């Protein structure tokens, strides 16, 4: 089945950096759009960023752009971010959600609740 | 319309070259 | 603590896969490699159905294999003849948006269901002789995606709730809910002895339910991305699924395992419709790119090709009797080939 | 020997029964004459084979006179000089060849694009019902085209006369076929709501009916009133004008809806690479809406007749193809469709 | 939360209690199921026009 | 036997009169998805003019039928299949809102989908009253969750009302082309958007979902003639 696992997360001080990183298994890695989802404490899920299939096109959300850089390598299935400037409202859940279908640039449900192809997710404070 | 206008003026246009040539003939 | 609970699943699951993978040593297209194959199958259409307007999700053949029943977006429900191409029934639908339909086993009901909620049976055998609903079923909360009639008088309905409910027709009442499933249920699909049935949801997993208990006997998860359509084996022991990573799936009740897939490189497209033949040696799957393929199961060989479609197929469907197979489109024509 | 040379023959036992001398009623291959006096000069007009030369013009001044046992001959020329003319068939017979080709390319081309058309039951709607009446309207129009021109030609009879009926019935009906496309594509751009109320119903009578009408009028009026050889020929204005004020109307009125698409295309293009892709708009309309009818429709016929018939015969003749070629192989739902049968084949 | 957790893994715990058959027995039970109706397959052999209601 | 087919053909025939007039009724009016958050006002502009919703409105007898979307679960990937027939999608979000990028990521999910590609989108950027006392206010900015909003100017083709300070004008047409960048990144002629600046009491909003209905069947005639 489809296995989705964060790595990385911690209390760090703000302004520090940090590594996020999310094994697949389950599927093809190199056919799916790879997202990004943060759940703020109180609050529903927002969605942080997105990268192609091949990598070419990625996106952010505005309140993390220039400041964190998210990367796959599809020979070792992984997904990873980078965080440069933890700001003090960073703190939140962090899940490595998944395209549903491949080869498709739609990727719906991502953000909503209980969705099928999200991982467990990692816990960061600041 | 266009071949109403051509087939007149060519059917006209035979008529004159025969009687032309009726005329040649019996004078 | 939640932790704790999710470390215990994670290595319950690998008990489980650690115990699958002892229980198989050779594929099933290592143990058929010596059979002969079927040879390539000229199916050309036999018949064309051009009653509907709008695009159409779902059909299903009659136990006299000779009726049957389309439902469109266009709010009609119509019943053919296939012998005659003579249409019988046309009923108006108070919701416009329907996804489903089911030809009930004794032929005197027929249902249909869709972004409204509500299953609506209709009884065919009137004494106004105008058909009318009889019967509507207003328990579930997400929109209808299949339903299938056990007898006159029990009908097992799946839902984009991610539940599956077993009705019952007279009081109106949902006897059994079917619980587990984490996505929207897409297709079910009922034994031959209507003792167990399975459902395929968008969860990439696909359920064995009892009906008389109610719980969930197996799970099976081989599958990448959502499942769209779900058919039982005809000997009763087995089932194929077809999702949106272009691939067919067969899978074992006995060996709670997958046995073969059925996968070719210039398919990309997803699967909306599977079904077999009567003797279960052919595996007709739906695809999305205009047309339909048939599948040798016991070779994994593509056999044949039903390429007469303009448009997205959406639903299929094989005679009991196996002299016919019906194929539905977004083109709103259906094409019964031979 | 023909039929002209009869109407000597038949004034010739007429004047021979009157005239039994002052001066005998001799006859000539020109005219039949009548006795007179001695010396009297006799006036008469030149039959109508004279007056083929100058329609416009009729005058009858032809004398002769007699002689105590004869008539003298002292007026050779004033036959020529009553009707002949003081004095063409390379470029007629340059036409006629050029159109013939260009008429065989559409037949051709249209038979093609019509089988793809009909063979493909998804390529079936309304727009396609039409162009396929247009097309059909080009081919008949061709049919009857060659029909007439070996009937009149390469060979008057009541046949020829139904040839002529049907050639003119052809290419009027072609005509509103033409204007039918520009009237369909107007209703659809402006009327877009509530837009399919049976108007395919009417637009096929309309189209293959108008004709039948205005055909049967100016049979019958030719019937009545100028039953003149095998109706190859327009000397009545009237009657000519018949069968050519709804051609010309259609043109015009065709023109003005073609404007009017062309209003509304340029302001769905400057909604908030114009200039281009509206002259790639508008030369892809003008060979469905013909018009290039437009150019010499109001001028006379007198006026320039030659680069009339030049241009709207040799590059008139294949709009059938253009139109083929344009609407039906470069469609991109034909080509896709041809692309797919191919995989699929 | 935590009744999902303890329904999942109960749920677990029942499907782990089946016990499994051998899967090349499940294979020829298919094979053999499959080459016992070859005859009875109207698609699988072509029949004739004359027998198909949809000649 | 000849009386069982002389039935089956009367019942045809009369089945095929009948389907004739639901076509003849079905091909006239015009099938409208009303899409939006719980945010988004779409309520009121539904009272303004289950498990799914429909309202039946009729503009220059002309009918339009508007199926909102219901008691349905936030997955929307299978069922929003359904609706790739329909003339338009009324998106409405409200603009004085992060719901915005949520929004921005569900209509670019809509605009990219396969389905729903040939279907065009009118977007609705309700809430301007609300979004305009906001910016007036000044204690919440758009700076801090766009930081392109910063290097934004107001264009040169806008046409604010008269009375509206540039402050609130540069804000909403900043939004508006942030949809309007999503909306011709992908769609070369297949489908297009019509962003409106409407209030959620507006009273024109029927004659704006009119003419965009108008726009969009005119261009697919267009298109289907090579003409576009």
């Amino acid at each position: 089945q489809v296995q989705l696992q964060e790595s990385g997360g911690g209390l760090v001080q703000p302004g520090g950096s940090l590594r996020l990183s999310c094994a697949a298994s389950g599927f093809t890695f190199s056919n799916y759009k790879m997202n990004w989802v943060r759940q703020a404490p109180g609050k529903g899920l927002e969605w942080v960023s997105d990268i192609s299939q091949s990598g070419a096109s990625i996106s952010y959300t505005g309140s993390v752009k220039g400041r964190f850089t998210i990367s796959r390598d599809n020979a070792k299935n992984t997904l990873y971010l980078q965080m440069n400037s933890l700001k003090p409202e960073d703190t939140a859940v962090y899940y490595c959600a998944r395209c549903p279908a491949p080869f498709t640039r739609d990727c719906f449900d991502v953000t909503s609740t209980t969705y099928a192809y999200r991982g467990q997710g990692t816990q960061v404070t600041v | 319309h266009s071949d109403g206008i051509f087939t007149d003026s060519y059917s006209r246009y035979r008529k004159q070259m025969a009687v032309k040539k009726y005329l040649a003939a019996v004078l | 603590e939640l932790d704790q609970l999710r470390q215990e699943a994670e290595q319950l699951k690998n008990q489980i896969r650690d115990a699958r993978k002892a229980c198989a040593d050779a594929t099933l297209s290592q143990i058929t490699n010596n059979i002969d194959p079927v040879g390539r199958i000229q199916m050309r259409t036999r018949r064309t159905l051009r009653g509907h307007l709008a695009k159409i999700y779902a059909m299903h053949w009659g136990t006299d294999s000779r009726l049957l029943v389309s439902a469109s977006q266009d709010g009609k429900l119509i019943i053919w003849d296939s012998y005659t191409t003579n249409k019988v029934h046309a009923i108006p639908l108070r919701s416009s948006w329907v996804m489903t339909c089911a030809y009930a086993p004794s032929g005197n009901y027929v249902a249909c269901g869709g972004l409204d909620n509500i299953c609506s049976i209709y009884n065919l055998k009137t004494r106004e002789g105008n058909v009318r609903v009889s019967r509507e079923l207003a328990g579930h909360t997400g929109y209808l995606s299949c339903c299938r009639f056990l007898d006159d008088n029990q009908i097992v309905t799946s839902s984009g709730d991610t539940t599956c409910a077993l009705w019952d027709i007279e009081t109106g009442q949902q006897t059994t809910t079917f619980t587990g499933h984490t996505g929207d249920v897409m297709s079910l699909s009922l034994a031959p002895d209507t003792r167990l049935f399975v459902s395929g949801a968008c969860d990439a997993s696909a359920k064995l339910w009892d009906v008389r208990e109610g719980m969930c006997r197996q799970t099976f998860t081989g599958h990448e991305s959502d499942i769209n359509a779900i058919c039982f084996f005809p000997n009763g022991n087995a089932f194929a699924t077809g999702s949106d990573d272009a691939t067919c799936r067969l899978f074992d009740l006995r060996a709670d395992q997958e046995l073969m897939t059925y996968s070719h490189d210039n398919i990309i497209c997803g699967i909306t419709s599977v079904s077999f033949s009567k003797s279960g040696r052919l595996l007709l799957a739906g695809y999305d790119d205009f047309n339909c393929n048939v599948w040798d199961a016991l070779k994994a060989d593509r056999a044949g090709v039903l390429a007469g479609h303009d448009n997205r197929v959406s639903c299929l469907g094989v005679t009991d009797d196996g002299m016919a197979v019906a194929t539905g489109s977004w083109d709103s024509f259906l094409k019964i080939w031979n | 020997d023909c039929i002209f040379k009869k109407e000597q023959a038949m004034c010739l036992e007429k004047i021979q029964r009157a005239n039994e001398p002052g001066c005998p009623g001799m006859w000539d291959n020109i005219t039949c004459w009548k006795p007179a006096h001695v010396g009297e000069m006799v006036l008469v007009s030149c039959p109508e084979l004279f007056r083929i030369f100058n329609p416009d013009q009729d005058m009858g001044v032809v004398s002769r006179n007699c002689t105590e046992d004869g008539w003298s001959e002292p007026f050779p020329h004033y036959f020529d000089a009553c009707g002949f003319d003081e004095y063409q068939d390379y470029y007629y017979l340059s036409v006629k060849a050029l159109y013939t080709v260009g008429y065989s390319t559409s037949l051709v081309t249209l038979t093609t694009a019509m089988v793809i058309l009909c063979r493909f039951r998804k390529l079936h709607c309304t727009r396609n019902f039409i162009h396929m009446n247009l097309f059909v309207s080009f081919m008949l129009r061709a049919i009857s085209v060659f029909i007439k021109d070996w009937i009149l030609y390469a060979e008057s009879t009541v046949e020829c006369k139904a040839v002529m009926v049907f050639f003119h019935y052809c290419v009027v009906s072609n005509y509103f076929w033409l204007f039918i496309e520009g009237l369909y594509l107007f209703t659809l751009l402006v009327e877009t709501f509530f837009p399919e109320r049976r108007y395919f119903y009417w637009y096929t009578i309309i189209g293959w009916g108008t004709p039948t009408v205005c055909v049967t009028v100016w049979a019958t009026l030719r019937l009545y009133f100028d039953d003149t050889g095998c109706w190859d020929m327009n000397d009545s204005t009237a009657l000519w004008w018949v069968i050519k004020g709804p051609v010309v109307g259609s043109i015009m009125v065709n023109f003005v809806l073609f404007i009017g698409i062309i209003v509304i295309l340029v302001q769905k293009l400057q909604s908030p690479s114009i200039y281009l892709r509206l002259a790639r708009s508008t030369l892809l309309l003008i060979p469905l809406f013909g018009i290039h009818y437009t150019v010499f429709a109001f001028s006379p016929e007198n006026v320039s007749k030659r680069e009339r018939l030049v241009f709207e015969l040799g590059l008139g003749s294949f709009q059938g193809f253009v139109v083929a070629v344009l609407y039906c192989f470069l469609n991109g739902e034909v080509q896709a469709e041809i692309k797919r049968k191919w995989r699929s084949w | 939360s935590i009744a999902q957790a303890r329904k999942l893994v109960e749920q677990l715990k029942m499907e782990a209690n089946i016990d499994r058959i051998k899967v090349s027995k499940a294979a020829a039970d298919l094979m053999a199921y499959c080459e016992a109706h070859a005859k009875e397959d109207p698609l699988l052999t072509p029949v004739p026009a004359s027998e198909n209601p949809f000649r | 036997q000849r009386n069982e087919e002389k039935a089956q053909r009367e019942a045809n025939k009369k089945i095929e009169k009948q389907l004739q007039k639901d076509k003849q009724v079905y091909r006239a009016t015009h099938r409208l998805l009303l899409l939006g958050a719980g945010e988004s006002g779409k309520n009121t502009i539904v009272k303004q003019m289950s498990g799914i919703f429909e309202t039946k409105f009729q503009v220059d007898k002309v009918n339009f039928h508007m199926f909102d979307v219901g008691a349905q679960r936030d997955e929307r990937r299978k069922w929003i299949q359904c609706f790739n027939d329909v003339t338009a999608i009324i998106f409405v979000v409200a603009s004085s809102s992060n719901r915005l990028q949520a929004a921005l990521k569900l209509f670019d999910s809509i605009w990219n989908n396969k389905w729903l590609r040939d279907t065009s989108v009118i977007l609705f950027l309700n809430k301007q009253d609300l979004l305009a006392e906001k910016v007036l206010a000044g204690k919440s900015k758009i700076e801090d969750y766009f930081p392109e909003f910063a290097r934004y100017t107001t264009p040169e083709d806008a046409t604010p009302e008269p009375g509206e300070d540039p402050r609130v004008t540069r804000a909403k047409y900043f939004i508006r082309d942030e949809f309007l960048r999503i909306s011709t990144a992908s769609g070369d002629g297949r489908h297009y958007c019509y962003p409106h600046f409407t209030c959620s009491v507006d009273t024109e909003n029927i004659r704006r979902v009119f003419n965009d209905c108008r726009d969009i069947i005119q261009r697919m005639h267009l298109r289907q003639y090579e003409l576009l």
